[PDB]
C-alpha cells in the first residue's frame, strides 16, 4: 500500500501523518468512502499490504 | 451672495446693541476662543443612566429645521412620529425629534452623488484593517510569557511631524482663504501639502472632521505596556489578540509597514557622515552640519531632508544622538557605551583622576565617578540592574535569556565602572600602539578595554575571572552565574543574582539639551560622557538607495556630469525675482534675451560641437512657440535653453540632444539626465541629484499661490498701495507693493521681490568675527 | 485648478463672442463634467481640454462654427451621440486616451457628415480585429484615421 494517510485539524494548522499499517488503528475518523473501502479488506491485511 | 447680505444685516443688527459693541471693539481676536467656554455649558455624571431614562422618552433628539423641510421630512410617516415644532432653549433654531426619523433619512433620505472620500478621510483605520487582512494566522500554545514593560509605539505613521507643522497643514489644505504667512515647513514640503490638497478639493464635507482625523494620521500613539517579542508598530496594534500571560497566538507579520527598514537606512547614513566629518582634524563639526545640510533622501514619493526626519525621530543610537547634538536638537536622558544602552536610576558623583601601568612602568591617566549610582542595562535580548561604588561593581541582576549575551553584557558592565585588577594594573598584551592615537586622537583606557575583549573571547574569560569566584552557598544554587554563563553550578562568580523574566524598564518624561567637542565626544552639563564615536561598528561599505549627496567630498562623479550639474543650478538661480530673470522675459514675451543669458554661455561648450547649430534652432523653436502664446511648462525651457546659444543651422533633428559626453535629454520624456513629475513640481532630477525650484511663478500646473511665496516677501506698510486677495496676486508687476489681509485679524504690506539669503550663515560668520 | 478661474483667466477683458481659440488643458472639472460653457461662444472655432478628470459631455452647449476638438487623456465613455446636435458643423476629432470598449459607441459619429479626420490611440476599440476597415465602413465619410489614411497615407502638417 501506498503512502498512508493523513490527518489535520479544521484550521489546518496541525498535520498529522500515519502510515498504512495503521490506518486499521484510526478506522472510526477517516471519511465513509474510505472507510467503507478498507474494512471489507482488513481481513486480507497483514501488516502494510494486501494479500 | 444674498446669505452675504444676511450675514452683513446681521452683523450691523448685533452692532446696534452696546454690549456686543464694545466686546467686539475692544481686545483683540483670541478672545474670541475665551467667549467659546462661557457658553454652552453643561454636563452629567452618569450619561448611560440619563441616556436609559431619554430614550425612553417620545423626541429626546434635537435637530435642525430647515434642512428637513428641504429634505422634505415629513411627521406622523405611518402614524409613528419623528418630530414636532418647538424649539430648543439652547439653540433656538433646532427642533425636538425621535431617532425613528435617522432610521428614515438613512433609508428614504437624500442620496450624495460620491462617497468614497471617507477612506482618505480614515485612511489609518483601512490600514490597520487591510494589514490584518494580510496576515496568515497559526497555531494557539498556552505557556508562560517573559512580558517586559516599555515605552513604544502603537500607530504605524509616515513622515511623523511635531504639532506646530501640522496646525499649517490643516489650514494650507482646508482654509487656504484664511490661511497665515507661509511657513519653512511648507515651503520645504509643498508636494506633500499639493497631495493632501487635491483631495479634499471640491468635495462636500465637514472639515473639522477632517483636520481631526489628519492628527490622528500624524500621531504616533506612544504607550507603556507589557510586551512580548519584536517590537513593530504592526504588531502593538493588536498585542491583544496575539498573546496574554498565559498564551500565545502565533502568527507571521514580518512583511508588512517597512518601517525599520527607513530608522536603519537613517542611521547607516548617520554612521557614514560621522565618520567622514571624523576624517577632519580640527573641523569635523562644521563638515559634519554641512554634510548634514548637503544631504536629503526619499520617503516613498516625497524628498525630505535629512535634518528634518532626524529632529523628528526618536531612535537613541550613539549616532543619531551625535547629529542631534550639532543641529541642537533636544533629547532624553539615555546613555550609550558601546553597543550596550543605559539609563541612571538614581544616584549622583564627579569625575576623579587615577593611574595604570601597561607594561612594566607606563603611568595613563583613566578617571571614575566617587559615589554610589544605579544602572539599567539592556543588550541583546539580556537585562540587567547593577550599582557601581567608588570604582566597583557593588552588586548585579540579570534577566536574560542567553549566556553569551549575558557575559558580554556582565563584561561591559564590569568595565563601564572600572571594577577589577586590570584597571589598577592592565595586561602585557596591549601595548601603546594598541593605546590610542590612530591618527593623534586619543582613547581611554575604557574602550581599550573595550575592543581588547571584541577581540578575543579569551580576553572576556580572563575579564570574569577578574572578577571574585566562590562555591555555590546551598539555595543560591538557581540565582547563580558560572563562566560560560549557566543558571546554576557548584561554584559561581561573587555578588551576581539571575532570575527568569525581563526587568522592567524605567521611563521619564525628561528633556535634556546637551554639546560635544571637536573630538565627537557629547557632554551633559558635567563630566559625562553620553556618545562618541568609538561606540560604533568600524566601518562597513553600503549602496544607498533614493539618497542625495550633494557635496563635493562626498561625492563620486566625475567633472563632467557635475560640470552639467553645476550648470543647471546656475541656470535654475537665475529662476529668481528682478529683470534681466527669465520670469520677467517671459512675461514681456522676451524669448530672444533668453539666448544671450551668460548661463547658458557657460554651458555651451558641453554641447556636441558638431550639431549644435540644429540642436539650437529646434530649442529656440519650441520657446517661442511657448512663449508667444503663455502655455508653458517651466520644467522644459530650463532643460533646452543650453543649446539656444549658438546660430540655426539646417538637417535632421532625430529627437534627442547629446552633450559632449554621450549623455542626452529629450524634450518631453524623462529621463536618467532630467527628470520630475507633475506630482512634486518643486524638484528637478539631473543624475540622480535633486534641485530645489524656487516658488516665484506657477505654470499650468500650479493651481494656487502656493507657487509665488517665494517670490513675495515684507515691506514696510504703505497705506497709498491697494488690498488685493489671494488670487488676483499672481497679476502684480516684479517690484510692486500691495496691501493683503494674512489668516486672521492681521493685514499688512507685501512686495514681490525675494530674498535668498538665510539667517544661518550671517549669524554664524559674524560670530565667529567675534572670537579674536 | 478649476475650468471657471481657468476660462475667466483666458478671457482677458474679452467678451465671450469675439474669440476663435480656445484651451483649457490641465485642469479640473467636478464630476467631470463642465462648466463655465454656453451658447454665447458662437465665433469659437477650436477647442482643446486634455486631461480634467472628464466623463461626459452631456453639458456641452451648442457651437456651430466649432470645427476641430479634442478630449484626450479623459475617461469618456458613451457621450458621442450629443456631439451631433451641438457640434453638427465638426470637421477633426481627436479621443486617444479614453474609455471606448466597442464599435457600437462610434456609430452616432456617422451623422457628422462633416467630419474628416479621427484619432483613436490607447483604446480598446483598437485591440480588435479588422476595426481600421470596418471603421471605415462604417464612416465613409472619415478619411483620416490617427494620422493615417487608407493605404497609410501620412497627413500633411495642417
Amino acid at each position: 500500500l501506498g503512502q498512508g494517510i493523513r490527518l489535520s485539524n479544521k484550521r489546518k494548522t496541525k498535520e498529522v501523518i500515519i502510515k498504512a499499517e495503521k490506518m486499521g488503528k484510526y478506522k472510526n475518523l477517516m471519511r465513509e468512502e474510505y472507510k467503507n473501502l478498507f474494512e471489507p479488506l482488513e481481513k486480507y491485511i497483514q501488516k502494510d499490504v494486501c494479500f | 451672495m444674498s446669505l452675504l447680505l444676511t450675514i452683513a444685516k446681521e452683523y450691523k443688527r448685533l452692532c446696534q446693541d452696546a454690549k456686543a459693541a464694545q466686546m467686539m471693539t475692544v481686545g483683540t481676536v483670541s478672545n474670541y476662543t475665551t467667549f467659546k467656554k462661557w457658553t454652552t455649558s453643561r454636563k452629567e455624571k452618569n450619561p448611560s443612566l440619563r441616556m436609559r431614562w431619554a430614550m425612553s422618552s417620545k423626541f429626546p433628539i434635537i435637530a435642525n429645521k430647515r434642512m428637513l423641510e428641504e429634505a422634505q421630512i415629513p411627521k406622523e410617516h405611518n402614524n409613528v412620529a419623528l418630530w414636532e415644532d418647538t424649539e430648543d432653549v439652547s439653540k433656538r433654531d433646532h427642533v425636538l425629534a425621535s431617532a425613528s426619523c435617522i432610521n428614515y433619512w438613512n433609508f428614504c433620505g437624500p442620496c450624495v452623488n460620491n462617497s468614497e472620500v471617507i477612506k482618505e478621510v480614515y485612511k489609518s483605520r483601512f490600514g490597520r484593517l487591510e494589514r490584518r487582512k494580510e496576515i496568515m494566522w497559526k497555531e494557539l500554545r498556552f505557556t508562560l510569557v517573559d512580558r517586559q514593560r516599555r515605552r513604544v509605539d502603537t500607530q504605524p505613521v509616515e513622515q511623523r511631524l511635531r504639532t506646530g507643522e501640522i496646525k499649517d497643514l490643516q489650514m494650507w489644505t482646508l482654509f487656504e482663504d484664511e490661511a497665515p504667512l507661509a511657513s519653512k515647513f511648507i515651503l520645504d514640503n509643498y508636494g506633500l501639502v499639493k497631495e493632501m490638497r487635491s483631495k479634499f478639493a471640491n468635495k462636500p464635507l465637514n472639515k473639522e472632521v477632517v483636520a481631526h482625523m489628519l492628527e490622528k494620521q500624524f500621531n504616533p500613539e506612544s504607550r507603556f505596556l507589557p510586551v512580548f517579542g519584536a517590537i513593530r508598530p504592526e504588531r502593538m496594534e493588536l498585542i491583544h489578540a496575539l498573546g496574554g500571560e498565559t498564551w500565545i497566538q502565533e502568527a507571521n507579520t514580518a512583511g508588512i509597514s517597512n518601517v525599520d527598514q527607513r530608522k536603519n537606512d537613517i542611521r547607516a547614513v548617520c554612521r557614514k557622515v560621522c565618520l567622514a566629518a571624523n576624517a577632519s582634524i580640527m573641523n569635523a563639526k562644521s563638515k559634519l552640519v554641512e554634510y548634514i545640510k548637503s544631504t536629503s533622501m526619499r520617503i516613498g514619493e516625497t524628498e525630505r531632508k535629512l535634518e528634518e526626519l532626524i529632529l523628528e525621530t526618536d531612535d537613541v543610537s550613539p549616532e543619531v544622538t551625535l547629529c542631534k547634538s550639532a543641529l541642537g536638537g533636544q533629547l532624553g536622558k539615555t546613555l550609550s557605551f558601546g553597543p550596550m544602552l543605559l539609563k541612571k536610576i538614581s544616584g549622583s558623583g564627579v569625575k576623579v583622576k587615577d593611574t595604570v601601568y601597561i607594561q612594566g612602568v607606563r603611568a595613563v591617566q583613566f578617571e571614575y565617578w566617587s559615589e554610589q549610582e544605579e544602572f539599567y542595562g539592556e543588550y541583546k535580548s539580556a537585562t540587567a540592574l547593577f550599582s557601581r561604588k567608588e570604582r566597583s561593581l557593588e552588586w548585579i541582576t540579570i534577566g536574560g535569556g542567553i549566556n553569551e549575551d549575558r557575559k558580554r553584557l556582565l563584561a561591559m558592565c564590569m568595565i563601564f565602572c572600572r571594577d577589577g585588577d586590570y584597571f589598577k594594573d592592565a595586561p602585557a598584551t596591549i601595548t601603546m600602539a594598541d593605546l590610542s592615537t590612530k591618527l593623534g586622537r586619543e582613547i581611554p583606557y575604557q574602550y581599550v578595554m573595550m575592543n581588547w575583549i571584541q577581540k578575543s573571547e579569551d580576553n572576556l574569560e580572563a575579564l570574569l575571572y577578574s572578577r571574585g569566584i566562590v562555591e555555590t552557598n546551598p539555595g543560591k544554587m538557581g540565582s547563580s552565574m558560572g563562566i560560560d554563563g549557566s543558571k546554576r553550578a557548584i561554584k559561581s562568580l561573587r555578588a551576581v543574582t539571575i532570575q527568569s523574566g525581563k526587568i522592567d524598564m524605567p521611563e521619564s518624561k525628561e528633556k535634556i539639551h546637551l554639546e560635544l567637542s571637536d573630538n565627537l565626544e557629547a557632554f551633559d552639563s558635567s563630566g559625562r560622557i553620553v556618545a562618541t564615536i568609538l561606540d560604533l561598528p568600524s566601518d562597513k561599505k553600503v549602496t544607498f538607495q533614493d539618497v542625495s549627496f550633494q557635496h563635493p567630498d562626498l561625492a563620486v562623479l566625475r567633472d563632467e556630469k557635475t560640470a552639467i550639474t553645476k550648470g543647471y543650478e546656475a541656470l535654475i538661480k537665475r529662476l529668481g525675482t528682478g529683470d534681466n530673470d527669465i520670469p520677467s522675459l517671459i512675461a514681456k514675451k522676451d524669448y530672444l534675451s533668453l539666448y544671450n543669458l551668460p548661463e547658458v554661455k557657460l554651458m555651451a561648450p558641453l554641447i556636441r560641437p558638431n550639431r549644435k547649430g540644429v540642436y539650437s534652432r529646434v530649442a529656440r523653436k519650441l520657446v517661442s512657440t511657448q512663449v508667444t502664446t503663455g502655455h508653458y511648462s517651466l520644467h522644459e525651457l530650463i532643460k533646452v535653453l543650453p543649446f539656444t546659444y549658438f546660430a540655426p543651422k539646417q538637417g535632421m533633428f532625430e529627437g534627442r540632444l547629446f552633450f559632449s559626453n554621450d549623455s542626452f535629454v529629450e524634450p518631453g520624456v524623462n529621463n536618467n539626465v532630467f527628470s520630475w513629475s507633475k506630482a512634486d513640481s518643486s524638484k528637478i532630477y539631473c543624475h540622480g541629484i535633486a534641485i530645489r525650484v524656487p516658488l516665484v511663478v506657477g505654470d499650468e500646473h500650479m493651481d494656487t499661490s502656493l507657487a509665488l511665496l517665494e517670490g513675495f516677501s515684507v515691506c514696510e506698510n504703505d497705506p497709498r498701495a491697494p488690498m488685493v486677495t489671494r488670487q488676483d496676486l499672481i497679476d502684480v508687476g516684479f517690484g510692486q507693493k500691495v496691501r493683503l489681509f494674512v489668516g486672521q485679524g492681521s493685514v499688512r504690506t507685501f512686495k514681490r521681490t525675494a530674498s535668498q539669503r538665510a539667517a544661518s550663515s550671517d549669524v554664524n560668520k559674524n560670530v565667529k568675527k567675534i572670537k579674536m | 485648478m478649476d475650468m471657471k478661474k481657468r476660462i475667466h483667466l483666458e478671457l482677458r477683458n474679452r467678451t465671450p463672442s469675439d474669440v476663435k481659440e480656445l484651451v483649457l488643458d490641465n485642469c479640473r472639472s467636478y464630476e467631470g463634467k463642465i462648466e463655465g460653457l454656453t451658447d454665447e461662444f458662437e465665433e469659437l472655432e477650436f477647442l482643446s481640454t486634455i486631461n480634467v478628470g472628464l466623463a461626459s459631455v452631456a453639458n456641452l452647449p451648442k457651437l456651430n462654427k466649432l470645427k476641430k476638438l479634442e478630449l484626450s487623456d479623459n475617461r469618456v465613455s458613451g457621450g458621442l451621440e450629443v456631439l451631433a446636435e451641438k457640434c453638427p458643423n465638426l470637421t477633426h476629432l481627436n479621443l486617444s486616451g479614453n474609455k471606448i470598449k466597442d464599435l457600437g459607441t462610434i456609430e452616432p459619429l456617422k451623422k457628422l457628415e462633416n467630419l474628416k479626420s479621427l484619432d483613436l490611440f490607447n483604446c480598446e476599440v483598437t485591440n480588435l480585429n479588422d476595426y481600421r476597415e470596418n471603421v471605415f465602413k462604417l464612416l465613409p465619410q472619415l478619411t483620416y484615421l490617427d494620422g493615417y489614411d487608407r493605404d497609410d497615407k501620412e497627413a500633411p502638417d495642417s
